[PDB]
RNA sequence: CCAUAGGUUAAUGAGGCGAACCGGGGGAACUGAAACAUCUAAGUACCCCGAGGAAAAGAAAUCAACCGAGAUUCCCCCAG
RNA sequence: UUUUGUAUAAUGGGUCAGCGACUUAUAUUCUGUAGCAAGGUUAACCGAAUAGGGGAGCCGAAGGGAAACCGAGUCUUAACU
RNA sequence: AGGACCGAACCGACUAAUGUUGAAAAAUUAGCGGAUGACUUGUGGCUGGGGGUGAAAGGCCAAUCAAACCGGGAGAUAGCU
RNA sequence: UGUAACGGGGCUAAACCAUGCACCGAAGCUGCGGCAGCGACGCUUAUGCGUUGUUGGGUAGGGGAGCGUUCUGUAAGCCUG
RNA sequence: GUUUAUUAAAAACACAGCACUGUGCAAACACGAAAGUGGACGUAUACGGUGUGACGCCUGCCCGGUGCCGGAAGGUUAAU
RNA sequence: AAUUCCUUGUCGGGUAAGUUCCGACCUGCACGAAUGGCGUAAUGAUGGCCAGGCUGUCUCCACCCGAGACUCAGUGAAAUUGAACUCGCUGUGAAGAUGCAGUGUACCCGCGGCAAGACGGAAAGACCCCGUGAACCUUUACUAUAGCUUGACACUGAACA
RNA sequence: CUUUAAUGUUUGAUGUUCUAACGUUGACCCGUAAUCCGGGUUGCGGACAGUGUCUGGUGGGUAGUUUGACUGGGGCGGUCUCCUCCUAAAGAGUAACGGAGGAGCACGAAGGUUGGCUAAUCCUGGUCGGACAUCAGGAGGUUAGUGCAAUGGCAUAAGCCAGCUUGACUGCGAGCGUGACGGCGCGAGCAGGUGCGAAAGCAGGUCAUAGUGAUCCGGUGGUUCUGAAUGGAAGGGCCAUC
């Protein structure tokens, strides 16, 4: 039939507009004190994927 | 007994090497752990912490021994 | 891991918090430090703890 | 004692079979989760009851959104 | 065939003849090719019916942001700095 | 009199040999244990599979038993050959 | 187990050292004939080609080009007593 | 006496005896989804479960742990 | 000792000689009192040991009688099998060679025999390991659950302290 | 309002009595020339027993499962993450059940800045001072010290002391280093506010390298974001944090 989404990853991922996808960065939900401001500072923009990833991300979003 | 443990550091050296034409700050010797087996005076004081060397010009490496202690300096020359 | 983490709340009536460890059998007193206030964009009193 | 229970006779109907579809009562496990218990498989397989040429459902105590549509059923989108 | 490596004393087969293993459906991406060119294309269905109709919709031409929102800009932030 | 003694039918199966593609998917030959008893046997019945039955070995339940056989889920699954 | 510690015969040089020349010796190199891939120029286009340089061991694997079998159109055509 | 009918017949199992324990009858316990049935057309000298295993002499010490039996003062404690 | 590792403990008897046997000692690795302790007449296709008789069990085999095996006539399988023009030795080699190298030996083909080899045949090793394999069994593993049991409410009411 | 031997009038624990639901595997009668089952009469028990729903305990009696990997086979033992040295071949990297050791913190000062200062050890005279307590002098030169392993550092000290303080700030960040990635690390400089200095200037934690845990789920504070008819709210999102 059709294909269905891994729902996990499209609530990890969205898509941008050259293709690829931006996430939000790790190491900010938990145990923040022992972060500098610096660590945390950087974690809280979105990334990128990053091309070696892109291929499992695109397996898993088949409609993004 | 046992003692099979060890540490990991995957670089430790210098990467700019004299005719390295490093610009802004690129890190000239990152982990050398220490302040004192290179040394940043030409482009100003580099050093920030854990006395990574770092660049503050564009411009070419050099490497020069000065002081009266015949310590060795890190410097950034203009091209 | 004695050291135990406290908050320390702006005397300016935001919100706004720093976090920190301290230790109560060594440091029982309250810490207070001036703090940058990013609300109020001014440096003032912090002191409450959790 | 009255009466009911019971008994006998008569009339009418039923019974059992049949491949699938349909409604209802009950209902797994292998499997997948790279183990497994929530979960899945799946209300599937199977068992049972009942009916018809179809069955079931069905004429809003329904949606919608301040505009409105006007019973049920089936197909394509919506939309993985 | 399996292996680092098999004449291997590792596996398999007595021989012949016949059969025997990368398929099908739907969805998605890429390539080749073809039609059309900011447009392309219809599904169900209607229809003497491979025509024609049907543009419901789907994809693309616009993105940024969690979002409201803004829009060749947008988020971040007091601050295109 | 006796779950008495010796010993045939009858029931069983301790030893040895033969047979091991057997005459036989457990037997033959020479001995062997019980042989009035918790014996043996005919006919018919009853107990049905996480169940039965078991003087208990996991024995037996149609040459099948640490879970019978048949059909179905079913083309279970197989990172293995 | 049988010479079995030059491969054997056998060698007093047919052993070892030094120098020299010659020859044998491979699917290596060259000669002659042929096929194919890739690149660079020339005559200019679903361009036929030529010149030239070079390449062509292959498992897993990737790419490219094809042979043959059954069936359908072409096919009431063509072959066929 | 019985036993792995098809590699083990034994010292294994059973046994008469012995003890512990449950059971007052619509008994305990068992089969059963329930009716019902066995126990038993029995009635504590009876029935079940467990361990030991004729007979003779005997069976000593330990209740801390785990079970079981008895008690509810206190603590903890569910649905409500 | 159905129990003792050391261990063939040590002592005595039996024997020419006895790791087993029988009687003791206690130094019980690690017996022990209904998981029963110790003894016990009778019983046992029960385990160990000794002796008399008896013998082909043996020294050490010999002969004979039958059924096969052997030949002939009739009928007529099987496992197995890549193909075979299917030797020995020494070495080499996926490391134990009929097949490779060197060498020696060997006319071609049956029949009766023996099994040293063909890592002979049979059974996709059962021992060992592996698989996020299976089954069954255990428990004080985890999570449930039948049963047993506790209470509240309902079926379920009326008086009196 | 806390209480009264008749009155306006409830709730909950046992105890006694009754019968009238319920039980009867007591007796008798009928259906019926039936050990069943009903109905009736009566006796006994009696709101108990028993059953339904909910609930605490117990529960290998059953049922589904789990019970790691490395490993000079496996098991036993040991190990699993992070840091330092060597192996490691003068760039980085580099294995073994190779050789040695440490970490799962600490510090509101042991951070920042300004000002100042310089050790270990040895030889001598003096109060229990003795070989080593404290002075004074000389030699020496970092043989010390670093909050804690080791290595590389460190005198312009990053080692020791004092004053003032909170830059152990907020948003960002050209440019790099290191990873397969998740990530981790270094960073001049810009803006807003600070601190220490007369000033140049320095400070976004500690001499550096260990002192750690993704995601989901959920809690707390804030928030001109969303909030499934509208206004709210619940819930969700974003930021900080657990």
């Amino acid at each position: 039939p059709k294909i269905k989404t891994v729902r996990g990853a499209a609530k990890r991922f969205k898509k941008t507009g050259k293709g690829g996808f931006k996430h939000k960065h790790a190491n900010l939900r938990h145990i923040l004190t022992k972060k500098a401001t610096k660590r945390k500072r950087h974690l809280r923009p979105k990334a990128m994927v990053s091309k070696g990833d892109l291929g499992l991300v695109i397996a898993c979003l088949p409609y993004a | 007994g046992g003692s099979t443990r060890n540490g990991r550091d995957s670089e430790a050296k210098r990467l700019g090497v004299k005719r390295f034409g490093g610009e802004s700050v690129l890190a000239g010797s990152i982990i050398v752990r220490q302040r004192g087996t290179k040394f940043h005076a030409g482009a100003n004081v580099g050093c920030g912490r854990d006395h990574t060397l770092f660049a503050k010009a564009d411009g070419k490496v050099k490497f020069e021994v000065k002081g009266p202690k015949n310590r060795k300096f890190i410097s950034i020359e203009a091209e | 891991g004695i050291r135990e983490k406290i908050k320390l709340v702006s005397s300016a009536g935001t919100g706004h918090f720093y976090t920190t460890t301290k230790n109560k059998r060594t440091k029982p007193e309250k810490l207070e430090l001036k703090k940058f206030d990013p609300v109020v964009r001014q440096h003032v009193i912090y002191k409450e703890a959790k």
